[PDB]
């Protein structure tokens, strides 16, 4: 199997 | 917009990574040996150590890298994969205690993720919930001066 990345956090809580 | 801290899954398990100095770095018992998804084919580990429960691979796209602290503070503070701060005050070099003891559960799927000092700077990486009926009153971690040895 493989590690999948399903979703981020950004810290900062900065917007895009 | 870019984070430092992904939220990753395998087959049977959801947990976090965190990117520090590059590499992005998760829980050797959550990751194993595992390569890393990207959109030219599986990543595999930059380093591996399984006595340090460490594993990192290059830092994946949409991240940006955390930086280590330097101010050896001890109030700290740990993000879980919903994002919420749980404050945790540190007894020494890998443990740290929970201000308020939550559910087990609160804590549940954020092995990997970042204790954060005052400044926002990496501490360590929670390595795994450490308690008694239910609740984690404790959190056990790697410090981030074993990634930096680790990457030597
Ligand atoms: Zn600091």
């Amino acid at each position: 199997g493989s590690v999948v990345i399903v979703g981020r956090i950004v810290l900062s809580g900065k917007p895009a | 917009v870019e984070g430092e801290v992904q939220i990753v899954s395998t087959a049977t398990q959801t947990f976090l990574a965190t990117c520090i100095n590059g590499v992005c770095w998760t829980v050797y018992h959550g990751a194993g040996t595992r390569t890393i998804a990207s959109p030219k084919g599986p990543v595999i580990q930059m380093y591996t150590n399984v006595d340090q429960d460490l594993v990192g691979w290059p830092a994946p796209q949409g991240s940006r890298s955390l930086t280590p602290c330097t101010c050896g503070s001890s109030d700290l503070y740990l993000v879980t994969r919903h994002a919420d701060v749980i404050p945790v005050r540190r007894r020494g070099d890998s443990r740290g205690s929970l201000l308020s003891p939550r559910p087990i559960s609160y804590l549940k799927g954020s092995s990997g993720g970042p204790l954060l000092c005052p400044t926002g700077h990496a501490v360590g990486l929670f390595r795994a919930a450490v308690c008694t009926r239910g609740v984690a009153k404790a959190v056990d971690f790697i410090p981030v001066e074993n990634l930096e040895t680790t990457m030597r």
